[PDB]
């Protein structure tokens, strides 16, 4: 549709990009949100562990990495909070999902349950658990 | 929606109706002027507040007045 | 003693977060 | 060459998912069961919020109070002898 | 001649002529009498 | 900044930013509840005046106290 | 075909149009009702595109204006030469250039301003000039004042000729439209004729006049004993004694054994030890090569004969991967409107001026120029400001074209439409880049300040705690230093001494040039420069692209180019025109140029300039504190603004006192500008109402009712006063410091 | 006049751009403008760029009423073409918007009801003190 505020470009519409983005955990519609959130949190915590231990205030002392690891965990907690409130102000208890109903081709498909109170709650819980697990794994691998 | 009012000093030159960008004002028959017509503002909910009608009005003071009031999506000029 | 080491972090960090969360939730409520 | 249909408005207004996928879950059933059973207590929202707030506050306060002077220069305190003021003030 | 005289009577030209004459008179007065802080004639 | 630059430029910038946020992947899942708009005229004037006054007061207080206390005389 | 087409006596010369002001516009010509009329009479004077619609009259007016501008420039040059001839100490400075300061102005003795006649040197009293004219005259071979007088007379004659030519080409024989629309012939004549021939003639002058006189001067001969320039032409024995190659005559040139001319056509490079400048033989060689290149390149376009190229054919027949059909209707657009050409030329001229300033400071081309610090500083800052102003004006004219000369029906271009169809992505990406660059560049400085204020000097981004070194620039510097050894066997040494590697050059006990080190501070300042440039580009591009229409206002093109707003509705629509975008980008151009000149001044004073004793040690002006004090804002405020302002504020009672006065006056003007930037028209109109009542009570009411300035006029006044005050402050501070300390 | 319908009108030839519809069209509303052209010609879209209008009936979708009115007034001023636009809601309701009486507002038409008329001079309004502590306003009286 030429009258929609979007353009078709090789980057935005390519088989490789489409496949890679559709295989990301944030776009798997059929899977329940908990398993996606667990993976997202694991990856985010494992990434976040590094910079705190590499550029922290105590980075030159012997405690450094341990302290940095703790800081990373704290950040995850804050992020989890930033998720929870976002659910409370967005999705009500009884309203259905607000995800798009039809695909690009035009076929009718089941809307994602991530945009729901229970779905978002599961996503946040999985994200918190995965973030804590990833931070712990990164610390153990780096300093053992 | 802002408030648009018309007073009886109008002489029916039809400049305000032509100046409106959202089709708010129109003309109706009247009795107390040479032109035998007067302006009106039925579609008040479509007003944005550009005040072009006041810009194009020959009188000692404007016979068409716009008072800003409660704003909404239409009066704020938002397309997103 | 050591009261500042317990009270400064509380006022500086925890209370602003609680107040911000409460105010955001109250504002966004319909 | 038409783009406006009144019968349905999802196509007319452009309500699509560009990168959505409806494929079945690739995760192993055993790992999925383990994660589902172990991550259950954090599913509730109000309980999660209250637990997060209380645990973060308590942990931060405990770490701040229990910390020694080696990590924190403020807890170590001054070491050099004091200094006098401009006009001899103490 | 009429149009040239009319142009010479326009505001910027008359202003610049008047101010040039005033500046010249002031400069010459200050040259003839170098410094002045009080009125000493009385 | 609030005392010279006016509203239309920032409104167009906000519209462009809204389009950019809407079109990107992995960030269009998050959506706002209140439509972002630029500040009003009187609000911007008030903000500029507050910034001006705060800077004035803080700068003069710092200079006065430091200069008077460095010498104590 | 190519032909000369003129119209005889299109206009009649008379004074009847001088009497009535505003004859060009009927609305202005009607008469003054209020005071605003006056303010309009000067605003629309030069808007030829609005006076009429025919292209012929506009082109003729443009031609006449160009001729008048040329006449004014010639008058200015003649005045400069006459001042150099009459009131100057050029002859005294010629013998001892190192110990005498140039001066070409003498102040009268009316009020007490005679204190401004400082002791420049050589038995003279006057104001020290920083135009660098003395070095130009020395490099040209001038050794007397009669030649300067003759040059001034010639300049006066040429100015009169230019004025007469302008009058003749407007009122007697005015070219037709087809004459101006012939771009191929104009390009051929500007490339082959204006540029190649002029540079060839200058190279001939340098070969025949400048080189022998400068060689005699460098040998140590007194300027009063040097033979006159025409003696070298008349006497071949003198030239044979100087350069034996001339004994062979012009035979080698036609014999293709050009090596015989290797005596006065060299490729050594570097700086001359005696004068601290480039070799004159290299300059003559470069001019000859440039003349050859331009003469060859001036025969590319087809005019009146079979051979040549067509610009339209070149544009249309262009095929590429990313372009496609592309440039199909650009020829008509470029040959139809003046504004697109004006924007392109303005941008190119600004970029060329910036490049000129950089190349001039890096490699000094004039004798005894590197050791005169004030001249270098003044030239750099002046050229940078001129380039910035031109670059700013280019965008404004581009917006004017896009607003009033663009129609997609008769003249359609594919590339412009493609660009206009995706402006949102461009604006969003530019905004993100600006935000990211600003955040990082300024957060580094704020972090350094905070870490230093807390007694933590080991956590800063500095050469000692956390090092961020410009590795790419250092690699380029090393490559340039090693260039003449293997990569450029023809050159004896490197082009410039700036590259890390080589020796130090000093003239007369003062440092001329030495390699410039690069560290963390250069990294930070370069990133700040990039951030400022990106923000200015964002502002100008947003102004240009959204000129015709916008999401907020779908019909912005109907309102025009210079309108204040659309109304209080839609939440507020103040400053939506492209004129407001240009007025906003002026501030950022000012900021960027100020930062650049501050960086250049501090770095040059700290790491390059200085003095040398007999032992061999070098003492710099500020003792190399740039690398450790310029990493924090407090260092910039204390070690640059506070420390280097001692000279300007203590100049009272001396010959520099005038500068100090300016250092105050500009400040005042700056503050004055704020009055026009923080207020509005209604308050002033309501006050003028009461003032007019008070006037009416005493029967002194004027017929022209006073009116407050328009919104656009107020914005223009504010921005003009702001820019003038800031620039004058910087000028006074720089000149006072560099004259008192250097 | 009786409101018309726009069942299956085609659309002009456009290559697409980023100035089109957004989430508000799917959530809140959008507008549709229909006209009739006697020949195929190129015009300028309000969203940026140029398009070509097919000969015959043409239909277009826009986001706001201001864009529709600007395009319609440009068409009337330059091409001498009659046009009409409606507003479309998410539930499918189509509301006739442009001339409701069948004639343009600038032309006086009998049978039109007057709204927002005050039969007094602008200086006859009461002071704000008279309307204090009440929900009305001085200009409303
Ligand atoms: C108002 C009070 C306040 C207080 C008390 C602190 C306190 C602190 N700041 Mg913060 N900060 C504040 C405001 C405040 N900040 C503001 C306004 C800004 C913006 C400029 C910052 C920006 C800032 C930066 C940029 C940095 C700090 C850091 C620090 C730590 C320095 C001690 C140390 O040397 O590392 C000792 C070692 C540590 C890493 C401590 C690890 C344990 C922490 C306390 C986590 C405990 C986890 C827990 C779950 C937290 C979440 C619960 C939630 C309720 C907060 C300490 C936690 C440093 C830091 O945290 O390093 C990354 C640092 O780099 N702060
Ligand atoms: C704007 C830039 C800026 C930057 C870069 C820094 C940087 C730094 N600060 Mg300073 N600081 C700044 C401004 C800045 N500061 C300002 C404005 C203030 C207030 C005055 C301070 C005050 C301050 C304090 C009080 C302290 C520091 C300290 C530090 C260090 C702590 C780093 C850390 O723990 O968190 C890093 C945390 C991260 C989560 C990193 C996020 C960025 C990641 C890498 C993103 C990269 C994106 C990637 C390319 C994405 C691609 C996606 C693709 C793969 C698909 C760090 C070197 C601390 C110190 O002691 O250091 C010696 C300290 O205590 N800073
Ligand atoms: C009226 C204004 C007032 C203000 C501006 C301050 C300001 C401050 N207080 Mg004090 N304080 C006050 C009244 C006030 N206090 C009262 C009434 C009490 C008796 C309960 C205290 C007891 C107190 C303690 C025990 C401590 C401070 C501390 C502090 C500092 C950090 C802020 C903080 O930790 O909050 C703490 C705020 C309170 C406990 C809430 C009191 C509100 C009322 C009941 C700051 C200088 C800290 C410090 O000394 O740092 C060096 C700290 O440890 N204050
Ligand atoms: C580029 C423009 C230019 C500028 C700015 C100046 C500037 C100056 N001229 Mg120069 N001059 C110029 C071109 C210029 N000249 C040319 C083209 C000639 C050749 C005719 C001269 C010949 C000249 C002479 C002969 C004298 C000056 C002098 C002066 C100074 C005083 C002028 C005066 O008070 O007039 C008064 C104003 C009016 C008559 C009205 C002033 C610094 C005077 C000087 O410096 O004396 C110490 C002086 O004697 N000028
Ligand atoms: C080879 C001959 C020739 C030369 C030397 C020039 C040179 C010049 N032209 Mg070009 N031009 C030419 C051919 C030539 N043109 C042709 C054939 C056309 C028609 C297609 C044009 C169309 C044209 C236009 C429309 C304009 C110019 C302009 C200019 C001036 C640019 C200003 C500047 O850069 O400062 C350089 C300054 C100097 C070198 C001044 C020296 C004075 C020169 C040598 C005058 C003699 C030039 C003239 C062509 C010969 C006289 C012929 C006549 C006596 C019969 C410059 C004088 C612009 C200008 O400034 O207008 C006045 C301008 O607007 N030119
Ligand atoms: C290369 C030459 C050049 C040329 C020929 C033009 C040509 C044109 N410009 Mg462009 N322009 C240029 C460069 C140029 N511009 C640059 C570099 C900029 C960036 C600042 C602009 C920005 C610009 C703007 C913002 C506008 C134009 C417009 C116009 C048109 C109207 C001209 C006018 O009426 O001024 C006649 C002269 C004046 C009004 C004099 C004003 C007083 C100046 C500002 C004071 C400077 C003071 C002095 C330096 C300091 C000493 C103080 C002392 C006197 C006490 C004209 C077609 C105007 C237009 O309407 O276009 C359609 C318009 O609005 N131009
Ligand atoms: C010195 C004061 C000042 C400052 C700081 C700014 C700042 C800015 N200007 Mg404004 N502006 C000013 C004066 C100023 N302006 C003036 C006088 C004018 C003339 C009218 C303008 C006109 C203007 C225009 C025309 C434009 C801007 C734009 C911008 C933005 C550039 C993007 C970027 O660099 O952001 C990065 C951020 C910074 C450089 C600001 C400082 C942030 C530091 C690092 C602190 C961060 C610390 C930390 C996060 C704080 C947390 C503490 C808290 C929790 C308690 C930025 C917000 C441009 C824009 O918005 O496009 C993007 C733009 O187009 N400005
Ligand atoms: C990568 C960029 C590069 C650049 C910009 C240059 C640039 C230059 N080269 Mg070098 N050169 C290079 C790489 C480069 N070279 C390499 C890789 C080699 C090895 C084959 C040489 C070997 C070389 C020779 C043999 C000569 C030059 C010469 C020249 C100069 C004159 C150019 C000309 O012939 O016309 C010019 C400074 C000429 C010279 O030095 O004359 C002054 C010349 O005779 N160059
Ligand atoms: C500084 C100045 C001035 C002056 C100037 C002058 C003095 C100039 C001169 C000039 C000149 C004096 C020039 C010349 C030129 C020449 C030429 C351009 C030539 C050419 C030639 C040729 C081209 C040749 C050819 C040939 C060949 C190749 C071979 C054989 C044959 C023949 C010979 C033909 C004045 C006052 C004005 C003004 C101010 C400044
Ligand atoms: C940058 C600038 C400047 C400067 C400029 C200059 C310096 C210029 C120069 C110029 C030049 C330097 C030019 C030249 C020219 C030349 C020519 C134009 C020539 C011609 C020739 C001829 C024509 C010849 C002829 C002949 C003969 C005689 C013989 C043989 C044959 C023949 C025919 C070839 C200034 C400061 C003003 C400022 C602004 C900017
Ligand atoms: C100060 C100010 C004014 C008032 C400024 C005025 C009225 C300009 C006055 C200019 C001169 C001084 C007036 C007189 C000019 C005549 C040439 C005087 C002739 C008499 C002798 C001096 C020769 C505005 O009108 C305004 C409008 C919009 C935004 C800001 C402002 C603003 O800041």
């Amino acid at each position: 549709d030429p009258f929609i505020g979007s353009l078709e470009t090789p980057v935005t519409s390519s088989p490789l990009i489409a496949w890679y983005l559709s295989n990301l955990p944030g776009y798997r519609t059929a899977v329940n949100p908990l398993l996606r959130g667990v993976e997202v949190g694991l990856a985010h915590g494992f990434f976040l562990v590094g910079p705190f231990v590499k550029a922290g205030p105590l980075r030159n002392t012997a405690y450094a990495g341990s302290a940095g690891s703790l800081a990373a965990a704290g950040l995850v907690v804050i992020l989890s909070m930033c998720l929870t409130i976002y659910g409370i102000s967005s999705f009500k208890e009884g309203e259905p999902s607000i995800a798009p109903s039809l695909t690009l081709t035009g076929r009718k498909k089941q809307p994602d349950q991530l945009q729901t109170a229970d779905g978002w709650a599961k996503f946040t819980g999985g994200f918190f658990f995965g973030g804590i697990s990833g931070v712990t794994w990164a610390y153990f691998l780096l300093y053992v | 929606s802002h408030s648009v009012k018309i007073y009886d000093t109008c002489i029916g030159c039809t400049q305000c109706v032509r100046a409106c960008p959202t089709d708010v004002l129109e003309m109706i028959p009247w009795d107390g002027c040479k032109a035998k017509q007067i302006a009106s503002a039925p579609r008040t909910e479509d007003c944005v507040g550009c005040k072009r009608c006041e810009s194009a009005c020959p009188t000692d003071f404007l016979s068409v007045r716009v008072y800003l009031w409660h704003e909404t999506t239409r009066s704020m000029g938002l397309a997103y | 003693n050591n009261l500042p080491s317990i009270f400064v972090p509380l006022v500086g960090l925890v209370f602003p977060a609680i107040a911000m969360a409460s105010l955001f939730l109250h504002i966004q409520k319909n | 060459s038409v783009y406006f249909d009144l019968e349905d408005l999802g196509n007319t207004t452009g309500q699509w998912d560009v990168y959505g996928s409806d494929a079945p879950s690739p995760y192993n059933p055993l790992q999925s069961k383990f994660f589902e059973t172990f991550a259950a207590p954090f599913t509730k929202r109000g309980l999660l919020l209250k637990f997060l707030i209380l645990g973060g506050g308590s942990l931060l306060t405990y770490v701040s109070a229990t910390s020694t002077g080696e990590v924190l220069p403020i807890k170590r305190g001054p070491q050099e002898p004091p200094k006098l003021g401009p006009r001899g003030k103490l | 001649m009429r149009d040239l005289k009319t142009y010479l009577s326009v505001a910027p030209v008359i202003s610049t002529l008047w101010f040039a004459a005033l500046a010249g008179l002031l400069i010459e007065i200050n040259r003839l009498f170098p410094d002045a802080l009080i009125f000493p004639f009385f | 900044m609030f005392l010279i630059s006016w509203r239309g430029y920032w409104q167009e910038l906000i519209e462009t930013l809204a389009w950019a946020h809407e079109r990107t992947p992995l960030a269009n899942l998050i959506r706002w509840r209140d439509k972002p708009v630029a500040l009003s005229i009187v609000q911007a004037r008030l903000v500029g005046l507050a910034h001006f006054s705060v800077g004035y007061i803080f700068t003069y207080a710092a200079f006065l106290i430091a200069s008077t206390s460095g010498k104590f005389g | 075909e190519v032909k000369i087409l003129v119209d005889r006596d299109p206009i009649k010369t008379s004074f009847e149009e001088w009497a009535k002001p505003g004859h060009f516009s009927r609305t202005i010509a009607k008469g003054p009702d209020t005071t605003t009329w006056i303010w309009n009479l000067h605003a629309d004077a030069h808007d030829f595109d609005s006076h009429t619609s025919d292209l012929e009259e506009i082109s003729r007016k443009v031609f006449s204006a160009h001729f008048g501008q040329l006449s004014i420039i010639f008058l200015w040059l003649s005045g400069m030469y006459f001042h150099g001839a009459r009131f100057s100490n050029y002859e005294a400075w010629l013998s001892d250039p190192t110990h005498i300061g140039p001066s070409a102005q003498v102040v009268w003795s009316i009020v007490g301003q005679e204190i401004l006649n400082g002791d420049v040197g050589g038995g003279f009293r006057g104001i020290q000039i920083t135009s660098g004219f003395f070095q130009i005259w020395r490099a040209s071979g001038i050794t007397s004042e009669l030649q300067l007088y003759c040059t001034a007379i010639g300049g006066l004659v040429f100015a009169a000729l230019m004025l007469f030519a302008g009058w003749f080409h407007y009122h007697k024989a005015a070219p037709k439209l087809a004459w101006f629309q012939d771009v191929e012939s104009m390009l051929n004549h500007h490339l082959a004729g204006l540029l190649g021939l002029g540079s060839l003639s200058w190279a001939g002058h340098q070969v025949h006049v400048s080189l022998p006189i400068n060689q005699f001067l460098n040998a140590g001969v007194d300027p009063k004993e040097i033979p006159l320039p025409h003696e070298f032409i008349l006497n071949r024995d003198l030239l044979a004694q100087l350069y034996p190659s001339f004994a062979e005559g012009a035979t080698p040139f036609f014999t293709l054994n050009w090596s015989k001319y290797a005596e006065f056509l060299t490729f050594r490079g570097g700086l001359d030890p005696v004068t601290g400048g480039l070799w004159l033989t290299d300059i003559a060689h470069h001019h000859l090569a440039i003349a050859i290149l331009f003469l060859i390149a001036g025969h590319m376009y087809r005019t009146n004969w079979g051979i040549g190229h067509g610009i339209k054919d070149i544009l249309e027949a262009h095929k590429g991967p990313f372009t496609g059909q592309g440039h199909k209707g650009l020829y008509e657009i470029l040959t139809t409107s003046w504004h697109a050409q004006l924007s392109i030329n303005l941008a190119m001229l600004g970029s060329l001026t910036i490049v000129v300033a950089h190349h001039m400071y890096s490699m000094p081309p004039y004798p005894y120029l590197a050791t005169d610090y004030g001249t270098q500083l003044s030239l750099f800052t002046h050229h940078m400001w001129i380039g910035g102003f031109l670059i700013v004006g280019a965008a404004a004219h581009a917006a004017i074209f896009m607003v009033r000369d663009y129609d997609p029906t008769t003249r359609y271009n594919d590339l412009l439409d493609r660009v206009l169809r995706h402006r949102d992505a461009i604006i969003s990406h530019l905004n993100w880049v600006c935000i990211f660059l600003g955040f990082h560049s300024f957060g580094l400085y704020i972090h350094n300040d905070t870490m230093s204020a807390l007694g933590r000097p080991q956590d800063m981004f500095s050469d000692t705690a956390i090092q961020l070194q410009p590795v790419f620039a250092q690699w380029i510097q090393n490559t340039h230093a090693l260039a003449p050894g293997t990569t450029a066997p023809g050159a004896t040494t490197s082009t410039s001494l700036t590259w890390g590697g080589g020796d130090l050059v000093a003239v007369g006990g003062k440092v001329a040039l030495l390699p410039i080190p690069l560290g963390t501070a250069d990294f930070l300042v370069h990133h700040i420069h990039a951030f400022t440039i990106h923000v200015t580009v964002l502002i100008l591009l947003k102004g240009v692209l959204f000129a015709r229409s916008s999401r907020l206002i779908p019909d912005k093109a109907n309102l025009g180019f210079r309108f204040p707003c659309d109304g209080p509705g839609r939440g507020g629509t103040c400053q939506v025109s492209a004129w407001d975008h240009v007025f906003l980008g002026l501030f950022w151009m000012y900021n960027a140029i100020s930062v650049v000149i501050f960086h250049f001044s501090w770095k040059m004073q700290s790491d390059v300039w200085g003095s040398i004793s007999d032992q061999g040690v070098v003492t710099h002006i500020t003792g190399g504190n740039f690398a450790q004090s310029s990493i924090t804002i407090n260092g910039w405020l204390r070690d640059f603004l506070w420390a280097q302002a001692s000279q300007v504020i203590q100049s009272y009672g001396s010959s520099l006192s005038a500068y100090g006065l300016f250092f105050l006056g500009a400040h005042f003007v700056w503050a004055f500008s704020l009055m026009f930037l923080f207020s509005g028209r209604g308050y002033w109109q309501e006050l003028i109402e009461s003032i007019v009542w008070a006037h009416n009570k005493l029967k002194v009411a004027p017929a022209t009712q006073p009116r407050a300035l328009s919104i656009v006029q107020g914005r223009a006044v504010g921005v003009t006063h702001y820019l003038l005050g800031g620039i004058a402050t910087t000028w006074a501070f720089f000149l006072a410091r560099i004259i008192a300390v250097g | 006049t009786p409101p018309q319908l726009d069942p299956n009108t085609p659309s002009p030839i456009f290559a697409g751009s980023t100035g089109g519809l957004l989430r508000k069209a799917q959530v809140e509303e959008f507008y549709v403008i229909t006209w009739n052209s006697p020949k195929e010609q190129i015009f300028e879209m309000p969203t940026g760029g140029a398009a070509i209008m097919r000969e015959g009936p043409n239909l277009l979708k826009l986001a706001r009423k201001e864009q529709c009115l600007a395009l319609g007034t440009r068409l009337r001023s330059k091409y001498k073409i009659t046009y009409q636009f409606y507003r479309v809601f998410p539930n499918g309701e189509v509301q006739y918007l442009h001339p409701k009486d069948g004639v343009y507002p600038e032309k006086a038409n009998p049978g039109r009801e007057g709204v927002g008329l005050n039969m007094r001079s602008i200086g006859k309004n009461v002071s704000p003190i008279e309307v204090k502590f009440t929900g009305k306003q001085s200009y409303d009286l």
